[PDB]
């Protein structure tokens, strides 16, 4: 849709969206990401290397107030699906991971 | 997904046609986990499955039909040690607690 | 006159203000029909 | 040399060559690819895995 | 905040920086690094292969005079965070590898 | 008068009409003269 591509465009635009940037207000304020883990299914335990595999969708929610819009200027657009590799992203990792494999295997929308 | 890619890698070039039509058929190796009963192995018959679908856009965004029930079997190789019996795909419909 | 140059120019048009992170209907309540099926290059291995 | 920079940079201006265009001329012309396999080396066969590795 | 994209594009601002120069002043000066390796983890030792594996954070600290600014001119902030990408860094790496990889894993900021 | 002015003023001055993609000879006929030699670290394996 035209009106989505238009609205799409703005948000990430590198002029005005840096997304290397904590989206903080009022100077030192933090931002609060809400964290949930979903088990698919326990793929594996490799006792002798002492491993457990899994496969888990891992929720993460937080606020972005860079990242608004008015419905009424946007034909009533409530929510659009940005990539996840062109906006700020909290970096929650596995920390005690076994082979160094920190991040997502994905990055969905 | 068991360990491999969730999606798609290889990235070829896409087939595009004047009305608007895209074709794309990008190559992919899955590793997928089926669950193995070895009751009459080995004599036994494997049932294993592989379940696709978009990850972020519901029915009302995006949906599947399918190209055809059968999965192909033109372009096959041998493998010697397994005989398919039949490979079908089959339209399914769902909700989950994550999303509305 | 050379297909080269016609596909040239058609590609300079259908990218010109093109979106690729925007779902591709023209409008809003329409869905995207993605036909979908597999076809098998071989059974690498059943572990 | 200067003059070898001089084509090099005409001949893949980016503004007069795009690399995404199959060379057809003569409209539905088709662009005619000779092949040739030259064996340097017959690394290994794994009977095993049933793979043949070769340069 | 605004202030902290203001602060960032003003320090990487290419027209007074650039990462290929080494930042060494009064001529023949040079740079003073300080290393301290953090260990996460002795995974494993490979006796067979003679291969010792570890998990480790390579702590670097320098100098960079080109990276200053004033506190009160940017809401009083003590301290950014840069992409490792964009500046200057020293290169250090592990020359009695095994396998042939050399540098840090991810570069972090 | 500093280093890191001079330096930077060098590399705008080289990289101003270089091209990397060409043999860099000042005559075609020139033949680049490349010394080439080898310091092994170690012998990891011997399959
Ligand atoms: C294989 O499994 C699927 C899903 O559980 C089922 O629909 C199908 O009938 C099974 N086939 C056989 C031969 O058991
Ligand atoms: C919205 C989103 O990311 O959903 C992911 C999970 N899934 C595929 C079950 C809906």
């Amino acid at each position: 849709t035209d009106t989505e591509e238009r609205l799409v465009e703005h948000l990430l635009d590198p002029s005005r969206y840096n997304k290397l940037i904590r989206p903080a207000t009022n100077g030192s304020e933090l931002v609060t990401v809400q964290l949930m883990v979903s088990l698919a299914q326990l793929i594996s335990v490799h006792e002798r290397e002492q491993i457990m595999t899994t496969n888990v969708w891992l929720t993460q929610e937080w606020e972005d107030y860079r990242l608004t819009w008015k419905p009424e200027e946007f034909d009533n657009m409530k929510k659009v699906r940005l990539p996840s590799k062109h906006i700020w992203l909290p970096d929650v990792v596995l920390y005690n991971n076994a082979d160094g494999m920190y991040e997502v295997s994905f990055y969905s929308n | 997904n068991a360990d491999g890619d969730f999606a798609v890698t290889h990235l070829t070039k896409a087939h595009l046609f004047h009305d608007g039509r895209v074709q794309w058929t990008p190559p992919a190796i899955y590793k997928s986990s089926c669950s193995i009963d070895v009751t009459f192995f080995p004599f036994d018959q494997q049932n294993c499955t592989m379940k696709f679908g978009s990850w972020t856009y519901d029915k009302a965004k995006i949906d599947l039909v399918n190209m055809h029930s059968r999965v192909d079997q033109l372009d096959f190789w041998e493998s010697g040690e397994w005989v398919i019996v039949d490979a079908v795909g089959t339209y399914n419909t769902r909700k989950y607690e994550c999303c509305a | 006159e050379t297909r080269a140059h016609a596909e040239e120019r058609l590609l300079k048009k259908l990218f010109s203000g093109y979106n690729k992170w925007s779902r591709p209907v023209a409008n809003i309540s329409d869905v995207v029909l993605v036909r979908f099926g597999l076809s098998i290059a071989q059974l690498i291995d059943v572990d």
